[PDB]
């Protein structure tokens, strides 16, 4: 009522990341799969560096 | 140390695994200073005289 912009007021700061909908959990399991992709050629004695 | 490489690039492009390279160098090392191991002599049998001799020619080579 004070001025006749009247803002939306945002639950959460701006800035802030989202979630839910559906890849949210499968985006945590690829994240974890690629830094598996580097030391999976370094096991065994054969393995690289 | 370059050569070994030179040499191990083109194990590499055949399909070798660089640790069946590394293995082979591995060897093939002990068996390099082992053959000139038995080739050289002892210099140590001689007097003071004739070991500054050898001093003299192992100095002029690296100098
Ligand atoms: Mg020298």
């Amino acid at each position: 009522n004070f001025g006749s912009q009247t803002p939306t007021i945002v639950v959460l700061k701006e800035g802030t990341d989202a979630s839910q909908g559906k890849g949210q959990i499968i985006s945590n399991i690829n994240a974890c799969v690629a830094v598996q992709e580097a030391l999976k050629p370094t096991l065994g004695p054969l393995g690289s560096d | 140390a370059s050569a070994l490489l030179d040499q191990a690039l083109e194990l590499i492009q055949k399909g070798i695994h660089p640790i069946k390279i590394a293995n082979g160098f591995d060897e093939a090392a002990k068996l390099a200073i082992s053959k000139l191991e038995e080739t050289c002599d002892d210099i140590s049998a001689s007097n003071d005289e004739l070991f500054r001799d050898f001093l003299l020619r192992a100095a002029k080579t690296s100098l």
